């Protein structure tokens, strides 16, 4: 009744994000106004 | 890793704040201030006599180079030349030409450059402990003829170091100099220089920073100084022209 094949293959790309980390060291003032200057 | 952790976590804008190293970092930060001319001085003892030599760039056209000069005669007897930028180097000139008049006023004499570092050493010190000043971005040398000690050469450093060489140079370019005098003094075992005449102890000091800073002088490039008993001055011009007829 039906001869064809289907191949199901990956022609797809994909992709998992999470991408989870740690540090996030940005940015500390320690000096909003360095603290009467002197 | 070595000032990796300090751009980031401070450690580099407080002048009284140490690393975890032991390391504070603002002073160690100031000396890349005294190479912002690219200047290259020198000093040597004699007999009696003691000699500084500066270079004197070729800038535009415009200036007035009488008054271009990094050497400052401070009392008599006594005389200095920076390495830095000119008005952090003036400030520490005049607190210091108000000093060791004070001192003839107070005690009868006139200071030696022993305790002229080591005064004004001894307050670069403590603008490293408060905050009531930038420390100065110079390295500071002294010169004098003592009654007591002969020829003495002194250097003074953000810090407040302080040591009296034999010989010495300073700028972006003291290991080629250095090195064409260190193997100089190992040879004859000689702290000091002969050639009594303060005039013929110069040409050695020339040729010196000619051949190993990199390039040949005119008159009008250098300025030099000179102390011998009594007096602290500069020069003229002829001292070149009479080398080369020689060679």
């Amino acid at each position: 009744g039906g001869k064809h094949t289907f191949n199901n293959e990956n022609v797809s790309a994909r992709l998992g994000g999470a991408s989870i980390a740690v540090q996030a060291p940005a940015q500390p003032p320690p000096y909003s106004h360095h603290h009467h200057h002197h | 890793s070595g000032a990796a952790a300090a751009s980031a976590a401070g450690y580099d804008r407080h002048i009284t704040i140490f690393s975890p190293e032991g390391r504070l970092y603002q002073v160690e930060y100031a000396f890349k201030a005294t190479n912002q001319t690219n200047i290259n001085s020198l000093a040597v003892r004699g007999k009696d006599c003691t000699v500084v030599i500066s270079q004197k760039k070729v800038p535009d056209k415009l200036l007035d180079p009488t008054t271009v000069s990094y050497i400052f005669c401070i009392s008599r007897t006594i005389g200095m030349v920076v390495n830095g930028p000119i008005p952090d180097a003036r400030n520490a000139a005049l607190r210091a030409k108000a000093e060791a008049a004070e001192f003839r006023y107070k005690y009868g004499y006139d200071m030696p450059c022993d305790v002229l570092a080591k005064r004004m050493a001894n307050l670069s010190q403590i603008y490293t402990q408060r905050a009531y000043m930038r420390p100065l971005g110079v390295i500071l040398t002294f010169v004098s003829v003592d009654e007591e000690l002969g020829p003495s050469i002194y250097k003074t450093d953000p810090a407040g170091y302080y040591v009296g060489y034999k010989a010495t140079a300073t700028g972006p370019k003291q290991q080629e100099i250095t090195t064409n005098l260190e193997n100089h003094f190992k040879k004859s075992k000689i702290d000091h220089i002969n050639e009594e005449s303060w005039e013929k102890v110069v040409e050695f000091a020339i040729t010196h920073m000619i051949d190993a800073l990199g390039t040949e002088f005119s008159k009008n490039d250098l300025e030099v100084g000179v102390a011998t008993k009594d007096k602290f001055f500069t020069l003229s011009a002829e001292n070149i022209e009479e080398r080369l007829v020689a060679i």
